[PDB]
């Protein structure tokens, strides 16, 4: 691996709250500064990474309804003006695109009938977002327009409260999982798709009729034997986790199948490889990855901060020396390293956010 | 093998992100 970090720095918030979501803002351009979302209670916290470790605070959003709990948020751009945005969500189901340059509410989606896990933005299209619902299904919306694109469940959607989905890398695909143990394929590069896509962009004020996909194009059960919390495409490969104290590495199908030749009713599943750690057995516990796909890091329920070198094939020789301070000691709920891998925040159940610096 | 070249669709992938970002000027926060 030969990763090495330093702790630089740590701060706490003052509304001493757990922080259930951070995220670099990966559309900032080479040269401006580092700058980073944390979420918590009804609070959107912004801040700069500054030299010699400093975490300079630049504004705060309160959410008016003190009920409000943000589990979630994700950094997008106005594709007219290059302008940044930041969407957010958690408890109350209501996705709200705030404006990080003044921290005001541009606007809010309401329409999932149950709260908001995660949202994803498409990686090709800053205009795609994808939120994930306690209600058993996903939604796609068009942030330009306004617009419900798709309704992901139903008849074979999710069984029971969907927990995180990940797009792949050019984002013809979306592997959703949740507390129903499974792990279901939706492809968004379906004629169907594209269409519904294509009819969005289109709209402008009868309202829209957005597609209700029933139907996934793959399904699995035999990953875990409990929820799974956390998704994310590795490649052409998944990285998935429950409480087994494991991230499993996976691909649907026998071992020579490729991922755009899998028929929906594929039975087959072959599991690849395994990263164990340890203290993070319960949920709500994500992992992420660099921009390059290079690192993998997840904290644990004790402060812990394991991280892996993906580049390294064997899933035991990658770990890279966990990363603790003394004075972390609560749950990191998620992480996220800078887009030039040389910062990594996690944030904890006890406001805190610590910042650990390449070495 | 499974590892290498999957390794390289990332790369190639990742690539094809790095490039379209590379081409915009998102303002600063
Ligand atoms: C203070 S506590 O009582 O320990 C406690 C602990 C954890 C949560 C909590 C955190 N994150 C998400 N969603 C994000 C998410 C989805 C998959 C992974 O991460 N949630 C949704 N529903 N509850 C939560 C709330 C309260």
């Amino acid at each position: 691996c030969k990763y090495s970090f330093k702790c630089v720095n740590s701060l706490k918030e003052d509304h001493n709250q757990p922080l259930f979501g951070v995220q670099f803002n990966w559309h900032s351009k080479e040269g401006d500064p580092l700058v980073f979302a944390t979420v918590g209670s009804n609070r959107v916290t912004l801040y700069e990474c500054h030299s010699q470790g400093e975490i300079r605070l630049l504004q705060s959003y309160v959410d008016a309804d003190a009920d409000e709990n943000f589990y979630t948020c994700a950094w997008t751009y106005d594709s007219n003006t290059s302008h940044p945005l930041l969407a957010v969500a958690g408890s109350r189901g209501i996705i709200r695109i705030i404006n990080p340059i003044t921290m005001q509410c541009i606007k809010h989606y309401v329409g999932h009938g149950n709260a908001i896990n995660e949202l994803k933005f498409h990686p090709r299209d800053p205009n795609l977002l994808l939120s994930v619902s306690k209600d058993h299904a996903l939604r796609l919306w068009n942030i330009q327009t306004d617009t419900l694109v798709a309704i992901f469940g139903g008849v074979e959607g999710h069984r029971d409260e969907v927990l995180s989905a990940d797009y792949d890398l050019l984002g013809e695909k979306i592997m959703s999982c949740g507390m129903d143990h499974s792990l279901k394929l939706w492809r968004i590069n379906s004629k169907r798709m594209m269409n519904a896509i294509k009819e969005s962009y289109d709209y402008n004020p009868r309202p829209f009729i957005s597609q209700k996909i029933h139907f996934p194009d793959f399904s699995t059960r035999d990953i875990h034997r409990n929820y799974v919390d956390c998704v994310r495409w590795l490649g052409d490969l998944i990285l998935s986790k429950s409480c087994e104290n494991a991230i499993v590495c996976w691909k649907p199908g026998k071992m020579e199948d490729d991922i755009d030749k899998i028929k929906p009713s594929e039975s087959n599943v072959t599991i690849l490889g395994r990263f164990d750690y340890s203290q993070c057995d319960i949920w709500y516990m994500r992992f992420s990855m660099d921009f390059w796909q290079k690192m993998l890091a997840l904290g644990n329920q004790v402060g812990k901060l394991y991280v892996w070198d993906l580049e390294v094939e064997d899933p035991h020789k990658a770990k890279c020396t966990t990363l603790t301070h003394h004075k972390c000691g609560a749950a990191i709920r998620q992480t996220s390293f800078s887009r030039d891998s040389s910062i990594l925040i996690a944030v904890c159940d006890d406001a805190s956010i610590w910042r650990w610096d390449r070495l | 093998s499974m590892f290498s070249s999957n390794r390289q669709k990332i790369l190639e992938r990742t690539e094809i992100l790095n490039q379209e970002w590379k081409q915009r000027r998102i303002q600063p926060v």
